[PDB]
Order: structure tokens, then sequence, then C-alpha cells
């Protein structure tokens, strides 16, 4: 079954906007915007560990993106989590100063096949 | 609750009202003198419900509860499944946003729905 | 017994809501909970 | 103040983005000689000679011995292929870069608003080496009291200032108009300069009543959405209007909506 699509409660003012909340809120989406480590994040987490995408962490991973998509629209903070950080990638990526692990699931045989024609 | 004495019986006066002048008077039993009112007020009291004296100590009152506590939201700069939500408004939001404050004595971390 | 100690539980479709439980148990504490004119009111007086 | 004299504002502003580039100094475009000798001259010829003189890589020492050795179609190109000149600018903590009149496609608002197209100014907040913003760069975390509270930084009110107040380049002073969708996440906005025929309130209240929206997000959204790049058709009045009843069913508790987005069309106007 799906996930649920309910999303945040909306954000209503008693007033009209008198053009420097929209300022604010312009400015402070440079601040707790995760939704580009989120992803990363997820693929790093179901590489790792076996049965990818049945563990509460990928669901909550899903959510936690769900949230960071419906930021543009409401004001909602991803809040991403400390804890939830990769801080280890695999072979398929450009993050050379980063730690490279070997991975060994289907991404790091298609890696290991693409570098074995090229070479 | 409002109380005047008259300045020439100075004595407690009592408040009544003239059909045929329509307006109020105080006048003491004692003496007849009716003098003029001011403001047309007979009684204000500020509203307390201190009514139990000497006892909200020994007695526990409750009249500040404490806010619920949950297991089921988990903190974000912590591990911690304990925290507290209760309802409040916003700066300038109209309406009513639950809340969540973290529990946890070394976290400190307080968050929105 | 005076105070007569209740226990009342939570329904189970409220969990498909997020945060359904809490909403309503927020609701509910508002809904039947006693408050008296006299906590609201500040300042009585009577006027001619 | 230093000019004092009627010089034309896209040869300033192109001179501007040459001193911001890495090409020619301050001191060495600022003497009495050069804009002297720039002011009486063609247009063309004076902008075919400036981009010469820029696209070099070499920094030009002396631009006056370069310069001395050296010596209508917006409407069409919209309407044919959507081909506007747009100003560029990237405001960093330290300094202001411009990047100068890059051909991009055209919006909704050129297209009615197609006189003052070197009004739009295309303006994006980035760091020294032209990169996003990290989040340790404005308002840093800091513990004071029982909870954490966030405290701002001055590159937080800087860009609070410039929002408000506006980059005055020459005898212009652009406001803010909206921001897009797209440019929310690349941290980009559009600006416009006001003008005696049009301001930024009046490009503002022409393209709707925003005062509906009670959401700071969501009006912004609102706002921006309508500067995405389409093709020019017919109009359409607003007697040729119908209201249908959409879909909705409700199971387990839930709002489920079918009709989101969709709509009907016909065949004639499909054609048309
Ligand atoms: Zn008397
Ligand atoms: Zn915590």
């Amino acid at each position: 079954p799906p996930m649920d699509y309910a999303g945040s409660r909306p954000r209503l003012m008693d007033h009209d906007v008198t053009l420097e909340e929209i300022h604010k809120f312009f400015v402070d989406y440079m601040i707790s915007d995760t939704l580009g480590v989120i992803s990363t994040a997820h693929l790093v987490h179901a590489d790792r560990d076996p049965e990818k995408a049945r563990s509460q962490k990928c669901l909550e991973l899903a959510n936690l993106h769900s949230r960071a998509v419906d930021f543009a629209k409401t004001g909602a903070p991803a809040e991403m989590p400390y804890a939830l950080k990769p801080r280890e990638f695999p072979d398929f990526l450009e993050r050379f100063e980063k730690p490279t692990y070997i991975s060994e699931s289907v991404f790091g045989k298609l890696y290991r096949a693409v570098k074995s024609s090229l070479a | 609750s409002t109380m005047k004495f008259c300045r020439e019986c100075n004595n407690i006066l009592y408040p009544k009202e003239d059909k045929e002048q329509k307006i109020l008077l105080y006048a003491c039993r004692n003496c007849d003198h009716q003098e003029v009112a001011d403001n047309s007020c007979v009684y204000r009291n500020e509203v307390h419900h201190s009514v139990s004296e000497r006892t909200q100590i020994l007695t526990d009152v409750a009249s500040d509860p404490t806010l619920p506590r949950t297991k089921a939201v988990r903190c974000s700069k912590c591990q911690h499944r304990e925290a507290v939500f209760f309802q409040a408004t916003a700066r300038g939001e109209e309406g009513m946003t639950l809340f969540f404050v973290c529990c946890n004595p070394n976290c400190g971390h307080r968050w929105r729905e | 017994q005076r105070e007569q100690t209740m226990s009342l539980y939570l329904s189970e479709y409220l969990s498909k809501k997020k945060h359904g439980f809490e909403y309503g148990s927020l609701e509910i504490k508002n809904h039947l909970e006693k408050l008296s004119f006299s906590e609201i009111v500040s300042t009585s007086m009577i006027i001619f | 103040a230093i000019l004092g004299l009627e010089f034309p504002y896209e040869i300033l502003f192109q001179l501007n983005a040459l001193v911001h580039a890495q090409k020619i100094s301050l001191f060495a475009a600022s003497d009495m000689e050069l804009i002297k000798i720039l002011r009486g001259m063609s247009l063309e010829t004076a902008l075919v000679i400036l981009k010469k003189l820029h696209q070099q890589s070499s920094i030009c020492y002396d631009p006056v011995f370069f310069v001395k050795t050296q010596m209508a179609s917006a409407y069409k190109r919209l309407t044919e292929q959507n081909i506007m000149s747009c100003q560029r600018a990237y405001v960093t903590p330290s300094k202001i870069y411009l990047l100068g009149p890059e051909l991009e496609t055209a919006n909704y608002v050129v297209k009615n608003f197609a006189e003052h197209v070197s009004d739009f100014m295309r303006v994006t907040f980035v760091e020294e080496d032209w990169s996003k913003l990290p989040a340790n760069a404005l308002s840093v975390n800091s513990k004071e009291g029982y909870f954490v509270k966030p405290s701002r930084t001055n590159i937080y009110n800087r860009v609070l200032s410039i929002l408000g107040e506006g980059i005055t380049v020459g005898p212009k002073r652009f406001e803010f108009l909206a921001f897009s969708a797209s440019q929310l996440r690349g941290n980009s906005v559009w600006m416009f300069a006001s003008n005696e025929k049009v301001k930024a309130e009046d490009i503002r209240e022409w393209m709707g009543c925003f005062r509906k929206i009670r959401s700071i997000s969501k009006c912004a959204a609102r706002m921006g959405q309508l500067f995405s790049a389409s093709r020019q058709t017919l109009i359409v009045r607003a007697q040729d209007v119908e209201q249908i009843p959409d879909i909705e069913v409700t199971t387990d508790g839930a709002d489920y909506c079918f009709s989101d987005g969709i709509g009907k069309i016909s065949l004639a106007f499909a054609k048309q």
C-alpha cells in the first residue's frame, strides 16, 4: 500500500502581507533546506542495509522528502536529523573528498561493469 | 462595595433610587440629608477566585495543570521519544498550532507540527 | 466516592491522520472540561 | 555624481560590468578621457568595441589605446521565438557582479511589458565562489537560556536590506516584483526599475489581486507561478466560461479528489 498523502496544516495570517514577510520567507528558504541531502541519505541507507525500502528508516526518509517537497508551498521545514546523515558514500559518486566505500549492490555491479567496459 | 460618609452627619450613606428625580442619591438613616451621586456606580469588585484562604498550600488545588507527555513522536537532534505537546497561537498566525518540546534534559529542542 | 475517577480510551481510526491522537485528546479535553465564568471575567460592577 | 551628464544607461551598465570582470580596473575606467570619448559616438560601433574589449581574456591595462586602435527587432524576436535580453546580477557578501545582456527565453510578463526590457533584472544571491550559500553562513545556531535560539548574522541583515531598498545602478533603482517556483530553489529573484509610466506596484496589481490569500508561501507561489515560458495564441473573453461540478469521494475518513487539475477542450479550439 502507498504512503499517505496528508500534508501539513496551512498557515493563515490574520492580516495582509506587508511585503516584508515575503522577503523573510524568501531569505529563510536558504536555511533549513535539506531537499538535496534527504535523497542522497536515502540512497546510501538503501545501499547499506539489506531488505531495502522496508525498514522504518526508509519510511521516515520518504516522509521527510515529501515534507521537504511540500516546503515550497507550505512553510514547513523538513528538519533533517543529524543521526540520519550517511557519513559514507558509494563508489558511483563524485564525492572524492568524502570517505568512499565499496558498494556490493546492483548499482555497484553496474558501476564495476561500466568501469571494466571503459577500461 | 463603595461606601461614603455624609459631610454633615459623618455616618454611612445608603444608596437609593428616586422615581420623580430619576437620579441616584445617597441618604443616611440618622439624618435627613440626600446628596448627589457621582459616576452612577454602586458596586465594583475585581473578580478573584481566592475563596480558599490558608488552604491552597496543604491541599493540591491544581490551579496550574501540567502539560501532557507523549512517546510517539521522535525528536530530530536526539533519538528520544518522550516530548510534551500543547496548542498555542503563533506570533501572527490565526488558529491553534500543535507544538512539541523534547523532554530530554540534554537536548532542549522544540519544534512545531 | 466523591472523586469518582473514570477512564476513557481513544478510538483506533484517528491513527490515519498525522498526530491524530494528540488532536483528538486535546479536542476532547477542550470539550468536556468545566470552565467557570468567573475565570473569564476580570472586573464586575453594577451601574445605575 | 562624477559624470553629471546625459550618459546612456546601457553603455554605463556595460562599462560597469566590464569593470566588475577581471579586465579593467576601477581607476583605469574612471578617467575623464574615456567618458569624453565614449559620450559622443555611434551606439552600434560603441557596443561592438565594448564587447570586443570585454571578450578578450587578457587584462587590458589601458583601454584608451585599445578603443583608439579599434576605430523593433525585440518585438519580432519575442513574437517568433521569445528572444529577449536580460540583465543578470550576482550579489555576494563582499561585492557585486554583473554578467550583462545575456540572451535568454522570454516569460509572459515581458510580452505585455516589452518596452522596459532593460528594466528587468535577474538577481541571484550566491557566495564568493558563485556557489550556493551554506546553512552556517545564515542564522548560526546558539544555545542561550533553556532552549537553543538561532542568532541572525550580518549577511542575513544585508540580504534583507538589499531586498528592501534595492540595487541602485546609475539613474535607476530596481525594486522587488516576485520570484518563480524554480527560482526559489535557485535563490534567484526578479527586479524591476521603477519608471514614470509603470512601477512595480502597477505590474503587481495588473497581474492580480493577492490580498485574498492569507498565507505567506502560498501567496508568493501563486504570484510567481505566472513566469514560465509559453507561446502566445489568441485571446479568449470572459463570457465563454462555464462551471461544471467535479467529483470527490471520501473513503476511510480520507478526502480523495480525482479532479485536481483536469479539464476539457474541443477539437476546433485545439486546431485553432
Ligand atoms: Zn448622616
Ligand atoms: Zn530532543
